[PDB]
DNA sequence: CATTAGCGAGAATTTTAGTCACGGC
RNA sequence: GGCUUUUUUG
DNA sequence: GCCGTGACTAAAGGCAAAAAAGCCTTCTCGCTAATG
């Protein structure tokens, strides 16, 4: 039952990402990959990107490809966070800001180079004399605007996609770390057959994260394979 | 310093250095194989103590 | 002279545990929390980011995982002397001097 | 002649000052 | 020759 | 709400000499020596 939540998190991360031998599967992707562009170039956009993103999950080729896509979309949020922290060290650091106003100011403007102009409107004597930093604030914006343009996707949806993929990964890792630690007694019992004790649990994580719900050999016995692999040839290593 | 017989007199500093280097080597070898994070927490804390 | 390569960064004790704590006054947290942070038994954030967490806030297991499932990669939190070194390196000097 | 330790080598209270948390008008 | 523990001289 | 207050914790306590003793982790096994 616990592996089902991990698979659900994987599906959520896949949805976030997707938002001849290697070509037969890619045919399902390309059957609407070029068909979705004009439909989203203008409702039906969502309706058909659902079908475009669902076929990519029907067949799983390689987890390394998923990791590649993960970091490819991670560099974008990395530079977004870099811009955010740069703006923060310009404003909050040398000023005395409560940092709460950006929820009202920055999160609603983004591309709009008027939030710093509106900072004077609500007093904030540090923002009253923005002056040099104001130029220093929106000069980095002249990086953010074309960054957003080259990304081609809205900032709020970028944040939402990052939030949902982070939620999926966090749930997967949470499940993993919350059910690995309860499997040490079996490791000790099988390793009794301290370096040997530790090499008993080195394969514990492998046998645990490999254990699926479509299995049904006993998980103790299913791990027995890999813990005895340590005794099989690597005991003398 | 060697005293009479095969025994060798030991100083406190050598024992502590041996403990620290043993724990450092253990953590190094254990980390190279990507051990579970629960173990590395205890090993790191005990190395801090050492 | 001899040198030993530590497997991971490790914090000095004297500058931590004098009558005035050097790192304690430099970072402006009580001495109790710093030792807990070093001993890995108390989670601590090093960069809140756009979230509702302070950059220099102390947490625990339940609070961090709850924030982990809420935000996760949005905020950055690491443990131990590694986190301490990271937050020292991220904290500039002259800007703090002029702020004071 | 037959049995077994074994260890060699390897391994796993008084006094004072200062600081910090609570609290009092 | 280091440590520890006593005892003693002033 | 800031200074008062009490509660908690680090640090040192003579100088030199002599005389003694006793130590420097502990657990485990194969061919040599201890043992029957």
């Amino acid at each position: 039952d616990i592996a089902k939540r991990i698979e659900d998190g994987i599906n959520q991360v896949q949805c976030s990402v997707a938002e001849e031998l290697a070509r037969e599967k890619f045919a399902e992707l390309r059957a609407q990959y070029v068909v979705t562009r004009d439909t989203i170039k203008a409702a039906t956009a969502q309706e058909e990107i659902l079908k475009l993103s669902e076929v990519f999950k029907q067949f799983r080729l390689v987890p390394k490809q998923f990791d590649y896509l993960v970091n490819s979309m991670r560099v974008m949020m990395d530079r977004v966070r870099t811009q955010e922290r740069l703006i923060m060290k310009l404003c909050v650091e040398q000023c005395k800001m409560p940092k709460k106003n950006f929820i009202t100011l920055f999160t609603g403007n983004e591309t709009s180079d008027t939030w710093f102009n509106a900072a004077i409107a609500m007093n904030k004597p540090w923002s009253e004399k923005l002056h040099d930093v104001s130029e220093e604030v929106h000069r980095a914006l002249q990086k953010l605007q074309q960054i957003e343009e080259e990304t081609g996707l809205t900032i709020e949806q970028v944040k939402d996609i990052n939030r949902r993929m982070s939620i999926g990964e966090a749930k997967a890792r949470r499940a993993k770390k919350e059910m690995v630690e309860a499997n040490l007694r079996l490791v000790i019992s099988i390793a009794k057959k301290l370096d040997l004790i530790q090499e008993g649990n080195i394969g514990l994580m492998k046998a645990v994260d490999k254990f699926e719900y479509r299995r049904g050999y006993k998980f103790s016995t299913y791990a027995t394979w890999w813990i005895r692999q340590a005794i099989t040839r690597s005991i003398a290593d | 310093v060697p005293l009479d017989g095969g025994r060798f007199a030991t100083s406190d500093l050598n024992d502590l250095y041996r403990r620290v280097i043993n724990r450092n080597n253990r953590l190094k070898r254990l980390l190279d194989l990507a051990a579970p994070d629960i173990i590395v927490r205890n090993e790191k804390r005990m190395l801090q103590e050492a | 002279m001899g040198h030993i390569e530590l497997a991971s960064p490790t914090a000095h004790i004297w500058f931590l545990k004098s009558l005035p704590s050097r790192i304690g006054l430099l970072l402006d947290m009580p001495l109790r929390d710093i030792e807990r942070v070093l001993y890995f038994e108390s989670y601590v954030v090093i960069e809140g980011g756009m979230t509702n967490l302070e950059r220099q806030q102390i947490l625990t297991e339940e609070q961090y995982l709850d924030a982990l499932e809420e935000f996760g990669d949005e905020f950055d939190a690491k443990m131990g002397a590694e986190a301490i070194q990271a937050l020292l390196k991220s904290m500039d000097l002259e800007q703090e001097c002029e702020q004071l």
